[PDB]
């Protein structure tokens, strides 16, 4: 069911544009070439516990 | 926080603490970015002049990784009133930017629709703070976190002695002795999704703490995302 099915395989935000899954990300993350994964840009991306 | 567990190293990096002139925490906050803190509007009444401390886990001794920040601008939601406690939300613009490190990191802001469809429909969320660990007691010196179940909308309105507006939501336990408590207000309510935590609520209020038949009342962040966006730009 697109986004209704396991968040449409998106790491973060999942939308439906023209009846198809569209993944997006929060600030500080870039959408990966696969258009599904979110790649953090810095050492302290939002929403991640600091476990160093 | 009554019950729950103390936040181990780096587990709750987005927690913020509002400290008055006497360096004591009276409310919590959520780090949104290097310049902004999210909190409850009702907290702005609890003090005359306050600062924001980040990266602390033990109030007693100065650990070494904490930092105090002065507030440059206080953005209080104009529709708030102690009469209803509706619109219990405020944004703080800090004078100097927060430097991220261990125990100091922002929580992600979700997009309205997705958040409602994917985060709010989750079984649980996490609340944290330095509030009382018992209904009758002092403010905890250790930062604690607690997993609280999302509570049925209809079910919670029945349990409340006050009108639950659409800008509010319930989380917690009907009987089980685990709940937020006094002092945890303004603090973070975050929902985990694939090892990433999004801010979903703000500790607003509760009829006591952990009482049977009662729940914790949080401000629904999805209802103010736009307001939050405008507040972070102005
Ligand atoms: O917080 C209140 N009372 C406080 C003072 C009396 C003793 C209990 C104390 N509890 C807290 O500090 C507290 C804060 C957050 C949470 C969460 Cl989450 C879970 N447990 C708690 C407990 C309080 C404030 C406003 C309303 N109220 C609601 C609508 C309209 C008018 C109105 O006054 C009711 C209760």
């Amino acid at each position: 069911k697109l986004c209704s099915l396991d968040n449409g395989d998106c790491d973060q935000f999942c939308h439906e544009e023209q009846n198809s899954v569209v993944c997006s990300c929060a600030r500080g993350y870039t959408l990966a070439d696969n258009g599904k994964a979110c790649i953090p840009t810095g050492p302290y991306p939002c929403g991640k516990q600091t476990l160093e | 926080i009554v019950g729950g567990q103390e936040c181990k190293d780096g587990e709750c990096p987005w927690q913020a603490l509002l400290i008055n002139e006497e360096n004591e925490g009276f409310c919590g906050g959520t780090i949104l970015s290097e310049f902004y803190i999210l909190t409850a509007a009702h907290c702005l009444y609890q003090a005359k002049r306050f600062k924001v401390r980040v990266g602390d886990r033990n109030t007693e001794q100065e650990e070494g990784g904490e930092a105090v920040h002065e507030v440059e601008v206080v953005i209080k939601h104009n529709r708030f009133t102690k009469e209803t406690y509706d619109f219990d939300i405020a944004v703080l613009r800090l004078k100097t930017p927060i430097t991220f490190r261990m125990n100091v990191a922002p929580a992600c802001l979700p997009e309205r629709d997705w958040a409602e469809s994917t985060l709010m429909t989750q079984k649980t969320g996490i609340v944290s703070g330095f509030g009382r660990t018992h209904e009758k007691g002092r403010q905890s010196t250790r930062l604690k976190m607690l997993e609280v179940p999302y509570v049925d909308r209809n079910s919670c309105k029945l349990s409340s002695s006050f009108i639950i507006t659409q800008n509010m939501f319930c989380a917690g336990y009907d009987t089980k002795q685990e709940d937020a408590c006094q002092g945890d207000s303004g603090g973070p309510h975050v929902t985990r999704f694939k090892d990433t935590y999004f801010v979903t609520g703000i500790v607003s209020w509760g009829e006591g703490c952990a009482r049977k038949g009662k729940y914790g009342i949080y401000t629904k962040v999805t209802a103010f995302l736009k307001w939050i966006d405008r507040s972070m730009k102005t």
